[PDB]
This record gives C-alpha cells, structure tokens and sequence, in this order.
RNA sequence: CAAGGAGGUAAAAAUGA
RNA sequence: CCGAGGGUAGGGCCCGUGACUGGGGCGAAGUCGUAACAAGGUAGCUGUACCGGAAGGUGCGGCUGGAUCACCUCCUU
RNA sequence: UGAAACUCAAAGGAAUUGACGGGGGCCCGCACAAGCGGUGGAGCAUGUGGUUUAAUUCGAAGCAACGCGAAGAACCUUAC
RNA sequence: AGCGCCGGCCAACUCCGUGCCAGCAGCCGCGGUAAUACGGAGGGCGCGAGCGUUACCCGGAUUCACUGGGCGUAAAGGGC
C-alpha cells in the first residue's frame, strides 16, 4: 500500500514534528495499523458524512483527527490536525 | 392469587441457565487453538484485544480471551479454558489460563502473578 | 449533650438556561442514647449549612423511646409509602442487626440489641421516616392498660 | 503460624496502646507516646471519617491482636460463644481469657502473651501436675497452673516472678509467687477486665 | 503536487526519524526544493540510466542518497537510504 | 349583565457536521 | 408351545447436517427519504383492507394515551 | 395456544426544574411597516480567504473574526 | 513465607513509566499528558501453610411472595 501526502497533510505532519512529537508517533501508529486493516483497528475508524463523504477518520487525540482515503493500492491522507 | 389457585397451579421455580455451556459442567477444559488473532472492542472503548478460537474436548469450538501482555499462542497450541466473560468483546464467554500446557505465563510481571501464571522471582530475596 | 450523626448527604440539581444550579440536602439524626432520638432534613446550597440546618430541624423533631433493659418492648412494622421496616426485640447480647439508616437511629436512641429488616423500597429518606414513626408507635405495658382501663 | 513481625505498627494503626511487648510498653520509648498516628507514608495525613464497616473491622482486629490469635481460632471461639447459653460477647471474652497462654500472661509468669505462648510451648508451664505444651488449652475453673520442676531455676522465669512479687492478680485468679503456682478460680465476668474493645461491635461485625 | 511513499520508503524514513535529528529535516528541505524545482536544485540532482528508467536522485550524505521520480502533480519516493 | 357544551384551523418549507 | 437374538416390511418422536432462502441481533455517525416526540408542520394510536423504494398513505369503524387557548359559519340576551 | 438460541444494562410509570414549539394570552427594541441616505455594479484604499513564494511571521473565524491586536511594516518595529 | 487486594461497593495512597496504545474488568466503568482504576516501585490493608481464580448449590432474591408480592397509568382483568 502506497502513502500519499497532500500538502495540507504534509505541512501539518511536519508541523507535528518541531512541536509535539508524541503526535507524530501516534500518526505513525495509526498509519501502521491502517496499512494492514484499513477500516478496522486503532483510533476509532468511522466513515465520514456530509462533506468528507468517501473519507474515513481516525482520531489521533480527543480533538485532532486523521482523515484518510484508500484505494486498491494507495492510502491518501487528507489531514492530521484539528477537528475536521 | 387465592389459596385455591395456588393449590391448583402452584408456583414456578426460578430455572437458572448456565453462562458456560462449552465447559459442560466442568471447571476447566482442555482445547487446541485453531485461529489466533486480535479483535477490537465494543461501544465506548478502543484497543486490539487478543483472542483465540479453540476447538476443545466437549466438541465445541469457542473463542477465548488471552489475558496479560504478550503471548506464545499459535494455531497448534494446547490451552486450558478457564471461564469468565469479557464485557467488551462479543461471543467471548471464556478465558485462557496462563502457565499451562502451551500457554506460558507473562514475563516480567511481579504484582499479581498467581493470575497470569508467572513464577516467583528471587533477586536475592 | 446530644450526639448528632449525619447519614445521607446528596447533591441535587435544578435546570435553568446556562446549566445546572446545584443544592445539597442533608439528613441527620440526633440522640442521647437514653431513650430520645430525633431526625431532620435540611437543604442548603452547601453541606456545612445543610448539616447545621438539619441538626436544627432534628432537635425540633424528636421522639420517646421506651427502652426495656436493652431493646424495644414489642416488634413493630410500619409502611411509609413504598418503604417498609421490621423491628424485632432481641435478647441481651446480639447487637444492633440493622442496615445503615436504622442502625444510626437505633443506637443513638440507646438500643443495645435489636433485630431489623428493610423491605420494599430502601431509600434512606423514607426508611428513616418509617423507623421514626415505628419508634413513635412503641407502647409499654403501662400504656396498654392505661388505655384499656376505660377511664 | 501466628503473627510474627513488627508489633508497634499494630498498636499505631489501631490508635490505642495494646501492650504487646511488656516493659517497653510502659516505657517512654513506647512509640505511641512518640508517634500516636497510623503507620505508613500517609500517617500524618488527616483522618477521613471511617465507615460503619471500618469501625467494626478496627475493633475486631484490635481485640484479635490483643490476644495475638489467628482469625479461624478467633471466629471458632466466636460461634463457640454464640451457640452457647448466655451473653455472646461476655462468654466470648470468657473463652478467650480461658486460654492457657493468657492465664500464664495474667499470672505474671510472662512479660508478654507472646512470651507466655513460648513458655507454654516449651513445656515450662505445667497444668495440674502434668505438662501442657499447647497454648490453646482451655483452662477450666480450679486448675492449678504452675511451672515445671525442671524450669523452676530459670533466670527469665524468676526475674518475672520477682517482678510479679507484690502486684495483685485478677479476682478470677490466685497466685502463689513463692510456690510458682496459681489457680483459675472462676470465669472472668465482663466487669473484671476492662480492655478497650466494645464487645458489641465485634458481635455485629461477624453478623454479616 | 503531492508526496508518494513506497513501503520501504517511509519505514526507513521512520528509521531516520527514530535514529537521528539532522538527517530527517535535511531530507525534508530536499523534499521542499524538489517540489518547487523538480529536476534541479540542492543536493545533487541527476537523472540516471541502466538501473533507472526515467528516475532521478539527490544527496544527503554521500553514503545515503534520495531516489525519486516525478509525474503530473505527483512526487513518488522510491528510497530513503544508500545505493543498492 | 356573567359562562358551558358544540364547529370551522397553520402553510409550501427537508436535514445536522 | 414359549423363548434370547437375527432378518424383512411399514409407522411415531428426537438429534446432526443441506444448495438456497426468510426475518432477528451485534460491529456500526455508510446511502435514501422525514413517519413519530412541540397542532412534529395532514392530531396521534389502533383493528382490518388495499396500495406504495422506504418509513408510510388512504377507506371504514373505534379510543384520548389530542384538541373550543381567536376571527368568523349553524342555534341563544 | 405459544416458546428458545442470541442480545442489551436497561426498558419503564408519575411528578419536578428548564429548554423548545411552523401552541396560546399580555408586552418591548430602527424588529417590521411609513420615510431618508447607502452597500452589492466602476476606480482606488485597507483587512481576510485562497494561491504563489526562500519568506509571504503569528493570532482573530456567524451575530459578538475581516482599516480587528497595528493609536503608524523603508533598515528599526520583526516573531519569517 | 507466601498469596490476594489498595477508584466505589470494600479495609488500604503516593511517585514513576505509559498514553483510546499496552492493558484492567463482577457491575458502574478506567485509559486520547500529572491515571489513587493499566505496568512497576515504595508504602498500606486483609489472611497466613496458605492465598486467589474457575465450575456448581443456597443466600442476599418479599426478583414465584404459605410465612411474604402484585394487576387504572410501571408486566398484569379474560371482549361480554
Ligand atoms: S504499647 Fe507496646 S506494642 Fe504498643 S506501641 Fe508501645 S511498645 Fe509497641
Ligand atoms: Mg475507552
Ligand atoms: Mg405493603
Ligand atoms: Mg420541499
Ligand atoms: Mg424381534
Ligand atoms: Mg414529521
Ligand atoms: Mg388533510
Ligand atoms: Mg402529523
Ligand atoms: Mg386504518
Ligand atoms: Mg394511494
Ligand atoms: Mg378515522
Ligand atoms: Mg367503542
Ligand atoms: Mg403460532
Ligand atoms: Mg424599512
Ligand atoms: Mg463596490
Ligand atoms: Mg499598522
Ligand atoms: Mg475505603
Ligand atoms: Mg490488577
Ligand atoms: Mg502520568
Ligand atoms: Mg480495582
Ligand atoms: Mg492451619
Ligand atoms: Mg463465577
Ligand atoms: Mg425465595
Ligand atoms: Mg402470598
Ligand atoms: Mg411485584
Ligand atoms: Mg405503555
Ligand atoms: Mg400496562
Ligand atoms: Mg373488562
Ligand atoms: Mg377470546
């Protein structure tokens, strides 16, 4: 499975490094579990509705969310900061 | 009801039903594992709980929880089924006792190690 | 002079636009361990005020307890709403066999040994009122013939 | 066996002196004059009000550790006293006081009940002429509890007897300091001994 | 455009993250120059042959380089460490 | 002066992150 | 003669299992609509019948677990 | 007539305080209606989003963020 | 000399590590940066040649009510 970073995603991933590193380790933990079972596992994976429709979200913290999308061979990340 | 009505029909007794049919009225029962995996919990909880499908002696093939941190269980592991439900996982009505046939005890535990089957460590004491 | 024991202190809630606006209620029981027990229910916005208000109400609301050597003269059972209480006299040397609320009421009244049982609803407020009206209904052999005299 | 280990911690936890060592107890090094607070890291924190269960547990544990007895022999004496004619608590203290090691402590053959238990176990104590090396032997009225004729010339036994020379024993006991003997006259009533335990709370403790 | 990581790619990018500080952000400004100027700029831009059919590389330390290929609005990363 | 029983009803407007 | 048992034929009850199929419950903030709770925007619920992707809609009768809380149409100053 | 497996840690009754109503009674505010002058269209100023950039420092986000912190960014300020 | 426990029921509290992960669990539930509830340690409580866990029976369960319950609206008056 390929990893695709958006620029909104990549700037926030590099914002999490330099500031709060336990969050980049949680993000790495969620991506590692998403890599085996994409709709099952850690961080409460639920399907999104009304605007993210077609995306999934894993909660990194109690505020921040990991919004992703998945195909047969790829894993694009929409965000890794804020509450949508 | 009236006294005559209790002479006629009487009273019904409670009819208790077992929460553990696979043990078949036994405290423990030996079984061989067949699928060892991680499942995820129910309503307000999140983890990767380790369970194992065990086909055991009474012809039943049930799922049982692996308690503790880390285990040595695979598809051909002999285990003893203890008994006891897991609230957050569906269908898991049993537990695996550690420190038995192929289910070794948890390593590096020192507080409550009569449970989880760990021996007594002796660091000059 | 009077030993006062608190039993139930709870936090209630009152809704208005903005959130909950709380108030505490305190049920206390007072006694002298020599035949006199009283119980009060005071509610104030905070507990020290609540227990002070309850104690003030408890010494107003008091009762006769006709103790006989260690216990009640006869067994009594009174229903207060859905809450019901059993009192049974016991021989000297058994102890106060009661729950949380009739234990605090009966030992502050001076009872050495007694047999009780809480039936129905076991809410501490109405069980306490039930024990108090049960302690109020206890009669001795003196009162029995003084009423059956006819005069 | 019985409780072996620190003993000041037991009295410090119950908050009352239980006199479980002997001369160190009436000493100023008693540690309940020094530190009258429960043991542990949280000893000088402020006492949260105990429950009704804590009250009954504390007084039962207190009475049990005064006599230094295990909890099945304690509870077996308890239902021995309950399935018994008379007042359950007063009977209970009468059966507890009828223990041989307790009669040896009370007669002043020992400084402590634990020393008394050792002296009985080691056969230094004789009951009615014969040896009884069992600290649970229920002594019945009229029995003469003495010291063995092999153990009469013992440095510890005599020093405690010369320390008991002049002090009075209880009304249910007799003592002949010169003969190294004593008699169990009667069963102690509850006015005779005034230990700091409310007998009623331990009755209603075991009444679950 | 966007960042695309392979499977060895990110895991060994995660190896440098768990191992050393200057490596990963030096890696990241190379990513930053590579998104603006895809074929020229900092740390050795070179198309190579016979191994690589149309793929490019860049320097971190002469032992470890940065292999990548660029498409329409995409940035695939093939490797995070040393040659072969 | 004071009321009760009877009877003709708003519209077209859905959702919640 | 009876007779253990064996063989043949026909029934009754119970159990395991079966391509497929029907509803139930759980993991569930997937998709579609707005039925009910405020006269929930057509008062609601019900028995029955028909119809409709779906809640549901409608016919007949019933119930208050709803409504005379304003002008104005039929009878009184 | 009338179950069971399985599942849930509740499902419920009356009553209280609120909130809400495309429920009602009474009553306010440039709330509507009556009236004047505007914005949205043009050019320019300033702030914001977006995009670009080495860097376009950061914050404010319906009313009640958007010439708002700036009641003074040529190097100073200034954190990029 | 060991075993269980130290959020409440239920006697017994602090520090560190972890951070909706690893895990605990009988119920309510705890864990998404100070967790008395996870893991360890110190300290404490309960028992002690034992201490816990599982399976089953009775109790609490006046939740089959003879002692000792109910049926307008909570489950319950048969359509007559
Ligand atoms: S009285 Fe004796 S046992 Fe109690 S604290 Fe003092 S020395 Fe220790
Ligand atoms: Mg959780
Ligand atoms: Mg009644
Ligand atoms: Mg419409
Ligand atoms: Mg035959
Ligand atoms: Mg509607
Ligand atoms: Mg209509
Ligand atoms: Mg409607
Ligand atoms: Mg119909
Ligand atoms: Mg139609
Ligand atoms: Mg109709
Ligand atoms: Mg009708
Ligand atoms: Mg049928
Ligand atoms: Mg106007
Ligand atoms: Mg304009
Ligand atoms: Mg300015
Ligand atoms: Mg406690
Ligand atoms: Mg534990
Ligand atoms: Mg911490
Ligand atoms: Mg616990
Ligand atoms: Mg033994
Ligand atoms: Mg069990
Ligand atoms: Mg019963
Ligand atoms: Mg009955
Ligand atoms: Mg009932
Ligand atoms: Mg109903
Ligand atoms: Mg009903
Ligand atoms: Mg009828
Ligand atoms: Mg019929």
């Amino acid at each position: 499975m390929k990893l695709i970073w958006s620029e909104e995603s990549w700037d926030d991933y590099l914002y999490w490094q330099e500031t709060d590193k336990r969050i980049v380790k949680k993000i790495n933990e969620l991506i590692k579990d998403t890599r085996r079972t994409p709709f099952e596992g850690k961080g409460k994976p639920e399907p999104l509705k009304h605007n993210l429709s077609g995306f999934w979200s894993r909660r990194i913290t109690e505020e921040h969310r990991l919004v992703y999308a998945v195909t047969d061979d790829s894993l694009l990340i929409a965000a890794c900061r804020y509450h949508y | 009801p009236t006294i005559n009505q209790l002479v006629r029909k009487g009273r019904e007794k409670v009819r208790k039903k077992s929460k553990v049919p696979a043990l078949k009225g036994a405290p423990f029962r030996r079984g061989v594992c067949t699928v060892v995996r991680t499942v995820t919990p129910k309503k307000p909880n999140s983890a990767l709980r380790k369970v194992a499908k065990v086909r055991l002696t009474s012809g039943y093939e049930v799922t049982a929880y692996i308690p503790g941190e880390g285990h040595n269980l695979q598809e051909h592991s002999v285990v003893l089924i203890r008994g006891g439900r897991v609230k957050d996982l569906p269908g898991v009505r049993y537990h695996i006792v550690r420190g038995v046939y192929d289910a070794a005890g948890v390593k590096d535990r020192k507080k409550s190690r009569s449970k989880y089957g760990t021996k007594k460590p002796k660091e000059a004491a | 002079d009077f030993e006062e024991k608190m039993i139930l202190i709870r936090r209630t809630a009152r809704m208005q636009a903005g959130g909950r606006r709380f108030r505490f209620g305190a049920l206390v029981v007072v006694g002298d361990r020599q035949g006199r027990v009283g119980l009060g229910f005071g509610k104030a916005p905070e507990v020290p005020l609540a227990v002070q208000k309850a104690g003030y109400y408890a010494r107003r609301n008091m009762v006769e307890v006709p103790l006989q050597n260690g216990t009640i003269p006869h067994e009594i059972e009174v229903e207060f709403g859905a809450s019901k209480i059993v009192l049974k006299p016991a021989a000297p040397g058994t102890g106060v066999i009661a729950g949380a609320v009739p234990r605090a009421i009966l030992e502050l009244a001076g009872v050495t040994d007694i047999l009780t049982k809480e039936l129905g609803s076991r809410n501490p407020i109405n069980i306490a009122y039930a024990t108090m009206e049960a302690l109020r209904q206890l009669r001795t052999k003196a009162d029995v013939e003084r009423l059956r005299k006819g005069e | 066996g019985r409780y072996i280990g620190p003993v000041c911690r037991l009295c410090r936890r119950e908050g009352v002196k239980l006199y479980l060592k002997g001369e160190r107890c009436y000493s100023p090094k008693c540690a309940m004059e020094r530190r009258p607070y429960p043991p542990g890291q949280h000893g000088q924190k402020r006492a949260r009000r105990p429950s009704d269960y804590a009250v009954r547990l504390r007084e039962k544990q207190k009475l049990r550790r005064i006599y230094g007895i295990s909890e099945r022999q304690f509870r077996n004496l308890f239902e021995e006293a309950s399935k018994k004619k008379g007042v359950t608590g007063s009977v209970f203290l009468g059966l507890l006081e009828s223990r041989l090691d307790n009669v040896v402590y009370r007669l002043g053959f020992a400084v402590s009940r634990r020393q008394a238990r050792q002296l009985v176990r080691h056969g230094h104590i004789t009951v009615n002429g014969r040896r009884v090396d069992l600290p649970s032997y229920r002594v019945r009225p009229g029995d003469e509890i003495a010291v063995a004729e092999k153990s009469r010339n013992l440095e510890l036994i005599r020093q405690n007897l010369e320390a008991m020379k002049g002090r009075k024993v209880g009304p249910w006991l007799s003592l002949d300091v010169e003969g190294m003997k004593g008699k169990f006259l009667r069963l102690p009533d509850r006015e005779d001994l005034a230990l700091p335990v409310n007998e009623q709370l331990v009755i209603e403790f075991y009444s679950r």
